[PDB]
């Protein structure tokens, strides 16, 4: 279940009260990350594993 | 071996769900506790605060 | 003042027939 990533995606982001910020706005987040690119470095390693 | 006692399920029969109010208000009430009984509890909530 | 003088003595009323009529349904 993806509540995972998008949690600590934001935390690093110091600023953001994780806990005090909802499930919702959260899955949206990841609906628009799952329509973008990755990184050539990061990509191109999954490949290879 | 085996032997069982027919359930006897025949319908309705008598239709008092057309003057008999009074006692349709006591039926639904029944079985609607009966129901909530049953409706199984959610979880994983957002926290409330 | 007088809407919550009137929220009691319309709960009495509101009350007594209310229930007047659960005496003609015979629920437990």
């Amino acid at each position: 279940k993806m509540k995972a990533i998008v949690e600590d995606f934001l935390k690093r982001l110091h600023i953001f009260d994780v806990a005090r910020v909802p499930d919702d706005q959260m899955y949206r987040l990841r609906d628009r990350l799952r329509l973008l690119p990755v990184e050539v470095r990061r990509l191109d390693i999954f490949n290879l594993i | 071996t085996a032997r069982y006692i027919r359930p006897n399920l025949l319908q309705d029969r008598l239709n008092l769900h057309d003057n008999f109010e009074s006692l349709w208000d006591t039926i639904t009430t029944s079985n609607y506790i009966l129901a909530r009984s049953v409706v199984p509890d959610l979880k994983e909530l957002v926290s409330t605060e | 003042q007088l809407l919550e003088v009137l929220k009691t003595k319309e709960e009495h009323q509101k009350e007594i027939q209310y229930e007047i009529l659960q005496k003609t349904i015979p629920t437990f």
